[PDB]
RNA sequence: CCCGCAGAAGAAGCACCGGCUAACUCCGUGCCAGCAGCCGCGGUAAUACGGAGGGUGCAAGCGUUAAUCGGAAUUACUGGGCGUAAAGCGCACGCAGGCGGUUUGUUAAGUCAGAUGUGAAAUCCCCGGGCUCAACCUGGGAACUGCAUCUGAUACUGGCAA
RNA sequence: UAGCUAGUAGGUGGGGUAACGGCUCACCUAGGCGACGAUCCCUAGCUGGUCUGAGAGGAUGACCAGCCACACUGGAACUGA
């Protein structure tokens, strides 16, 4: 089944995840269906750090995708509306 | 000339015959000293140039130059050779890495020691 | 990485003061400058276009105490950036911290000014920056760390700093030993005796 | 052989011109004309003239400004051996802009300034300057 | 029609084993001159009806044989 | 704005009963920096004698060139003997990039921002020259309308 | 990452200097020993061998070899040549092939226009953002010069007609 | 290397596969390919892209990603979505 998860395109000791929709069987940083956000866990308090096109994530889940454990947290950490 | 012509038979780029079959593009090759000659150079020059015919790891037998002043290399010595002709000695197209394998470095050299393979003398 | 060698020798070969003993005395002499950079310096270097073209960039280089690799990369950056390649090059060369430290008087010569940088005796917008090539941008604010303030060097430093024509693109205290890179120096600031277009040519072919 | 008249035009001109020849004539055709047009309308010749009926005869009046000829260079570009076609964005400009390039389009034989403004492109018959 | 092809017959002499030539001009990718690059296609035509020399209109179907993926649609002209 | 430079200086031999008698040649360029350039040759049994004798020849034998700002209007081709040259306006990046030899004529002649290149034989006497003629033939970015207009 | 501690304390090498090519002298040697990317250096004053002093270039690298493209317009499509330098078949006829005068009609394949879809992300490039700088990381554009479908335009080319 | 081809090319029916299909069979037709380079021989995983070049090009296919293919060699199928 398709899933939404974090690819780790970071850089030794300073990760920076892409969040993607893809065939759950493929490699973490492998073939994917569409990108749907990102997640800098070293965002720093300055500005940005977890942009996340919700209305797509919505589409796929609607089409049966599962979500990660971490991503799930990000969606319920983005709050959702504000 | 003609467009048609080029169409039928495209322009072809001549391929590059190497000047040093150190086989397969290799930085250098190991080999064993078949003979340790010393012959004399071509037209203008006149000398007793040291060389050595060398059976290479890859089968090629090749005559290689021995750079420097004085060397201890005899039959059966195992050496390393690199690209580098010697115009004077037609036929010679490779040099021998002084201070490699059984090849000694040049005795006493002070200038340009890394060529000729000489340790930084205990200053 | 740092030149490190007898430094007047340089100016002598370049034929001009590169301000590397900068400190006290001026208009050299008490040195020998000019007529014998070596054992054949007495001789006239009737020299190629390549030679003149070489020594110019060499001069500029010996000046900011930059080695070839970095200098090349300056040049490349310059060229990338729109504007007169040669001017941009000069710009970049000034944006160097170490330079904008000697240039605010905090250091006798750029060499000294740099020792300060590497010895964590400077702070941009508050924070310590100890890397000589830290590029400094408009409105920046380079101060001396409280720790070791008005200590030896930095005094006389800020002193004859005023003997010098004295900048314009940067306003600078002297009590606090802070100061503000106000704007990127224009062509017309600095120069006269330096010929970009040559050292653009050297690196063109 | 006759095979490429349009070059023959371009040439009978180029030549006569270099021969400070007043006029110059040749077998005519729908096509020769449309170009003789652009050539006049862009002021590289005085005026043309087609005098016949069964065996038409294009005739061009040449120009000379200073002492020179006005047409400083006239070359084919497309040709039977090798046709050239350019899209609008890929149309060529002669002498940076001075002088012109004759291009035939689905809306007739016009200059490059022209076809460019017309937003289209076609076969680039010849260059002139 | 989701596209169609024209092309001249070339070979009619076989129980529905019709083969049609298709002729395009194409800019030489290297020397700019335009040349004729032909295509042959094995096309089905139930109850054999076209004839050598016929121009014909053609459409791409599924496999009617290791060779055939095209049935004909219409005929155009004859007795060349 | 005197502005002059020599491009090449060369030795040549004559050969007589008593041996080779040698001599030098000079190839120069002079321009005002605002159009107008000329080259001179002039040879002489010694070097300064030759370069001088050249600079002079170059003072006359000077043509002028319809610039357009610090650059050229349209791209131009030039060609004399074995030398065949080509140069282009170049909406000045910085500009002035060419084979020191026609950079010379370019530089002095006042063009400020071209890119140029020499094909065929790099023989100076014939490139600096294919380049002069090259600029010469180049026509006025408006006296093309003079040409036409009518 | 931050603070204290000691003492310049533990930290400079490699190639080159006849021309091309930035950098010159002495001593040894004497067509020897040897150098050499190319030219070419060595037989008594060698800036070219080897050593030294001096210098030039690069720097935790520096040289040598190997390897691709560049300069090479030296396979020339852009962009070349064949009287005498490499190059016109000893001559002709001619199949395929290429090319083909001039007019009108028609066709719309070539050609041209527009629209739509597609051209994975990364990479490259532009403007930013984050690691003391940088390399590195990252936002967003731009670009992917292509391909296909549809509809159009008919001057040129191709087809059909006369 | 100038000719190649008998399941060969097509048809009809039976069988077969998850599926169209000479996939297979039987029978019939005599076709199918080919100088716009088949056949034969030599070499080779393809691409995104990578280096170089002003471009056009040239050269290349490590590291990252996409596709294919292989799992001591040859041949087989079983289980199973
Ligand atoms: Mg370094
Ligand atoms: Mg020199
Ligand atoms: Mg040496
Ligand atoms: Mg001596
Ligand atoms: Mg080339
Ligand atoms: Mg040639
Ligand atoms: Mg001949
Ligand atoms: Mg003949
Ligand atoms: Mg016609
Ligand atoms: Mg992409
Ligand atoms: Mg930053
Ligand atoms: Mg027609
Ligand atoms: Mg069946
Ligand atoms: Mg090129
Ligand atoms: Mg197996
Ligand atoms: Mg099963």
């Amino acid at each position: 089944m398709v899933t939404i998860r974090l690819a780790r395109h970071g850089a030794k000791k300073r990760p920076f995840y892409q969040v993607v929709v893809a065939d759950s069987r493929n490699a973490r940083n492998g073939r994917f269906i569409e990108r749907v956000g990102f997640f800098n866990p070293i965002a720093s308090e300055k500005e940005e750090g977890t942009r996340l096109d919700l209305d797509r994530i919505a589409h796929w889940v609607g089409q049966g995708a599962t979500i990660s454990d971490r991503v799930a947290a990000l969606i319920k950490e983005v709050n959702k509306a504000a | 000339a003609t467009v048609n012509q080029l169409v039928r038979k495209p322009r072809a780029r001549k391929v590059a015959k190497s000047n040093v079959p150190a086989l397969e593009a290799c930085p250098q090759k190991r080999g064993v000293c078949t003979r340790v000659y010393t012959t004399t150079p071509k037209k203008p020059n006149s000398a007793l140039r040291k060389v050595c015919r060398v059976r290479l790891t890859n089968g090629f037998e090749v005559t290689s130059y021995i750079g420097g002043e004085g060397h201890n290399l005899q039959e059966h010595s195992v050496i390393l050779i690199r690209g580098g002709r010697v115009k004077d000695l037609p036929g010679v197209r490779y040099h021998t890495v002084r201070g490699a394998l059984d090849c000694s470095g040049v005795k006493d050299r002070k200038q340009a020691r890394s060529k000729y393979g000489v340790k930084r003398p205990k200053a | 990485a740092r030149y490190l060698g007898p430094k007047l020798k340089l100016s002598r070969r370049e034929g001009t003061d590169l301000f590397l003993k900068s400190g006290v005395r001026a208009i050299d002499t008490k040195c020998k400058i000019e007529q014998a950079p070596g054992q054949h310096g007495a001789r006239k270097p009737r020299l190629s276009d390549y030679g003149v073209q070489l020594r110019e960039k060499q001069k500029v280089r010996r000046i900011y105490g930059v080695l070839e690799r970095q200098f090349r990369n300056y040049y490349k950056e310059a060229a990338r950036l729109k504007g007169n390649t040669g001017e941009n090059l000069l710009a970049l060369l000034e944006g160097r911290l170490d330079n904008v430290v000697y240039r605010m008087g905090f250091g006798a010569t750029r060499a000294e000014a740099r020792q300060l940088v590497s010895h964590k005796a400077i702070m941009v917008n508050g924070r310590v920056v100890n890397i000589a090539s830290y590029q400094v941008s408009p409105n920046d604010v380079v101060s001396i760390r409280e720790k070791a303030k008005k200590q030896s060097r930095v005094k006389a430093a800020l002193e004859l700093a005023e003997q010098r024509e004295k900048p314009t693109w940067l306003e600078v205290d002297a009590g606090k030993m802070e100061g503000t890179f106000k704007r990127k120096p224009e062509r017309s600031d600095l120069s006269a005796d330096i010929n970009e277009h040559l050292i653009v040519e050297l690196y063109s072919k | 052989s006759m095979q490429d008249p349009i070059a023959d035009m371009l040439t009978r001109i180029r030549n006569g011109q270099a021969a400070n020849k007043a006029a110059v004539t040749m077998p005519s055709s729908k096509l020769k004309v449309a170009i003789a047009n652009v050539l006049k309308e862009e002021g590289f010749i005085e005026d043309f003239k087609v005098e016949g009926d069964t065996k038409p005869e294009l005739e061009l009046t040449l120009k000379y400004f200073q002492g020179k000829a006005v047409v400083e260079s006239i070359q084919r570009v497309s040709r039977p051996g090798l046709r050239i076609y350019k899209r609008k964005d890929e149309l060529p400009k002669v002498m940076a802009g001075l002088g012109i390039a004759v291009v035939s389009t689905s809306k007739g034989v016009m200059t490059d300034r022209a076809a460019r403004q017309a937003g289209l492109g076609g076969e680039i018959i010849c260059y002139v300057a | 029609k989701i596209r169609t092809l024209q092309g001249r017959v070339v070979s009619d002499k076989m129980e529905k084993s019709i083969v049609v030539a298709i002729e395009r001009f194409v800019k030489h990718p290297i020397y700019g001159k335009f040349i004729k690059r032909t295509t042959k296609l094995h096309v089905h035509d139930e109850n054999n009806e076209c004839g050598i020399g016929d121009v014909v209109e053609i459409r791409e179907c599924r496999p009617l044989s290791k060779t055939k993926s095209w049935t004909l649609v219409r005929v155009v002209e004859k007795a060349v | 704005e005197l502005q002059e430079k020599l491009i090449a200086v060369n030795r040549v031999s004559k050969t007589v009963k008593g041996g080779r008698i040698f001599s030098f040649t000079a190839l120069t360029v002079v321009g005002d920096g605002n159009g107008r350039v000329g080259f001179g040759y002039g040879k002489a049994r010694e070097v300064p004698a030759a370069i001088q004798k050249a600079m002079e020849k170059a003072r006359r034998n000077m043509i002028n060139v319809a610039l357009n700002n610090g650059t050229l209007q349209h791209p131009v081709k030039g060609v004399h003997t074995g030398s065949r040259v080509f140069m282009q306006p170049a909406s000045e990046g910085t500009g002035i990039i060419a084979g020191g030899a026609m950079r010379a004529v370019l530089e002095v002649a006042g063009v400020h921002n071209v890119l140029a290149k020499a094909y065929g034989s790099t023989n100076p006497i014939n490139v600096v020259r294919a380049t002069i003629d090259g600029l010469e033939n180049m026509n006025s970015p408006e006296m093309v309308a003079a040409k036409r207009g009518k």
